[PDB]
């Protein structure tokens, strides 16, 4: 599913299956920093509140 | 795959077809690539030879 994702913005596939172990550590890391961003930040929900 | 045969078809709707070199692409050895397998890839020149 995500090599059809690659396709649909312009990089063909072979791409993804050759880089397959740094794109997961990549998206496992800007995952992981999202929980700080929200709890660090005491701002960011000012919508809600 | 059907079982025994490997063929390849349009996403969307099923038709199968013959794996020639005229609907695939080459890039690589087969060791990079998690989860390859081995099969004939017809080449419709070689038979006309």
């Amino acid at each position: 599913q995500m090599a059809y994702r690659f396709n649909g913005i312009g990089v063909t596939q072979n791409v993804l299956y050759e880089n397959q172990k740094l794109i997961a550590n990549q998206f496992n890391s800007a995952i992981g920093k999202i929980q700080d961003s929200l709890s660090s930040t005491p701002s960011a929900l000012g919508k809600l509140q | 795959s059907n079982g025994t045969h490997w063929f390849v078809t349009q996403r969307n709707f099923y038709e199968p077809q013959i794996i020639t070199t005229d609907n695939t692409f080459v890039s690589g050895n087969c060791d990079v690539v998690i989860g390859i397998v081995n099969n004939t890839v017809y080449d419709p020149l070689q038979p006309e030879l």
